[PDB]
Order: C-alpha cells, then sequence, then structure tokens
C-alpha cells in the first residue's frame, strides 16, 4: 500500500533502545570529557525518556544495578551541581 | 538536508538491491546498531566535532513532522 | 619512493584563502580552473604514462567481475592506489582526471556492493582505507 514507516514516538524510542543507545549514552556521560559532549548526551537522553518510556528507565536502572563503574556516573552530576 | 538525512537513517535499507545480502542486514535494523557501536569507542581518539554529529542527529531523529 | 617523494615535489594545499582580488577570475567557464600550470607541465609529462597506466589499470579491475577475491592481485592493487593518492596529493591531477578516477574507484565499490567466521584480509579493508583520502582531497 502507502509502505509508509509510521513509527509513532514510543515505538521509535523503544526501538532506538533495543540496539542499546540508553548504553552510548550513559557511558558517553561516564567517560565525558568535553562540556558539549556531556550536554549533547543530556539532551539525547531528555528526547529518549520524554514521555515517560517505562522500557527506558528499567534499561537505566538494571544497567545501574548490574554496573560497578555507575560511582562516576553519579560523580559527573554530583560535581556539576556543586559547581553550579 | 539534515532532515534528508534524518529521512534516509530512518530507513536505509531501501537503497540496496532487494534479496541482496547488504539489505537483509539493513533491513533488521543492524545499522543503527553498528553506529552506536562505534560512537561508543569513538570518543577517546579526540574528535569531538563528528560525535557531537552523530549524537545531534540521534536526537532529532525524535522529532515530528518527519 | 624513488621519485615521486623527491625534490622539488612537496604537498599543496586544495582549498586556498589568500585569493588577490585585482586578479582576472573572470567566468572560466565551468572545468578549466585547474589549468595554468606553466611550470608543473614539465614534470608532470614523465609521469603522463604512468597515471594513465594507473587509469586504465584501475578500469581493467572495474572489467572484473570480482577485485577483491584474488589474493596475489590484492598487493598489486594496493599500492597501485597508494601510488595514485601520492601522485593526487602531491599536485598531478586535473579535475576531471579527478572525476573520472572518482568514476572508476565508484564503479569498483559499486560492483563490490553487487557482488554481495569470514577473516576478510586486512590489506583489503587497508586498500579501502586508502581511497578515502582521495575522496576528502577531491571534495576540499
Amino acid at each position: 500500500s502507502t509502505s509508509r514507516g509510521e513509527m509513532s514516538l514510543a515505538e521509535v524510542q523503544c526501538h532506538l533502545d533495543k540496539e542499546g543507545a540508553s548504553n552510548l549514552v550513559i557511558d558517553l556521560i561516564m567517560n565525558a570529557s568535553s562540556d558539549r559532549v556531556f550536554h549533547e548526551s543530556i539532551l539525547l537522553a531528555i528526547a529518549l525518556l520524554e514521555g515517560g518510556n517505562t522500557t527506558i528507565q528499567h534499561s537505566f536502572f538494571c544497567r545501574l544495578t548490574e554496573d560497578k563503574k555507575s560511582e562516576k556516573f553519579f560523580k559527573v552530576f554530583y560535581d556539576r551541581m556543586k559547581v553550579a | 538536508e539534515l532532515s534528508v538525512l534524518v529521512d534516509v537513517l530512518h530507513r536505509p535499507e531501501l537503497l540496496f538491491p532487494e534479496n541482496t545480502d547488504a539489505r537483509r542486514k539493513c533491513e533488521s535494523g543492524g545499522f543503527i546498531c553498528k553506529l552506536i557501536k562505534h560512537t561508543k569507542q569513538l570518543l577517546e581518539e579526540n574528535e569531538e566535532k563528528l560525535c557531537i554529529k552523530v549524537l545531534q542527529t540521534l536526537r532529532e531523529m525524535m522529532t515530528k513532522d518527519r | 619512493h624513488m621519485h615521486v617523494d623527491r625534490d622539488p615535489q612537496e604537498q599543496v594545499t586544495p582549498v586556498k584563502y589568500a585569493r588577490l582580488w585585482s586578479e582576472i577570475p573572470s567566468e572560466i567557464a565551468i572545468d578549466d580552473y585547474d589549468s595554468s600550470g606553466a611550470s608543473k607541465d614539465e614534470i608532470k609529462e614523465r609521469f603522463a604514462q604512468t597515471m594513465e597506466f594507473v587509469e586504465e589499470y584501475l578500469r581493467d579491475v572495474v572489467c572484473q567481475r570480482f577485485p577483491f577475491s584474488d589474493k596475489e592481485k590484492n598487493k598489486l592493487t594496493f599500492e597501485v592506489v597508494n601510488l595514485a593518492r601520492n601522485l593526487i596529493y602531491f599536485g598531478f591531477y586535473n579535475f576531471s582526471d579527478l572525476l573520472r578516477l572518482t568514476k572508476i574507484l565508484l564503479a569498483i565499490l559499486d560492483c563490490v556492493h553487487v557482488t554481495t567466521p569470514e577473516k576478510e584480509d586486512i590489506m583489503v579493508m587497508d586498500t579501502k582505507l586508502k581511497i578515502i583520502e582521495i575522496l576528502q582531497f577531491i571534495l576540499n
């Protein structure tokens, strides 16, 4: 028929989640060295999580729980807020 | 032009001939997976502009009126 | 290594900025900006046969159905494309010639597309990486 990729916002977010864009953004935040990279990672995560997608929140929680490296992930936010 | 690039990234499997190996690989969504996998290790070699462009395009993939 | 990497040949930039405004730059047709080489031709004519040999060899590789199947021909292809890259970056090619070579390389890759665990040859990937510098130079 029309052969149109309707791809509503929720299914687009879940689709990009399956490949692991969540891991991409969390790792970019983890090993960020420039302000612009961290800012773009934050914006990407905001756009990805918009709408309260439960799958993406579950993926974040699962990786943060299974990964022992999350201490620097929280430190990156803590020191940014402290500097502010 | 940026919108054209994003639209291509939604469905890049159409650019290949049907029933070929490239097209079966791309039809399964492996292109975006490979792209993000390369982007993951990309930050070490100090390519800030290229990683920024990749992230901005991935973010703009989440927009309406496409 | 004997002739190409020798004096007085040296690297040339493809994008210029200190363009003197008082100069001509007339309508200059379309594909004749890369001209007025009154001094480069004296070096050019002796490698003219080499360059046309490179072009005809790449066209022959285009004619071959599978360009990256023979292991022993891969060495010749790799060093030929390396020589072509070094010739280009030293300023030995014109604009139309660069377009012809670009079409040849794209035809090679398109034939590879038509052809399309599995430990591919590392030097095949090296050959594929080699032409990317040529593409960057022609875009500039």
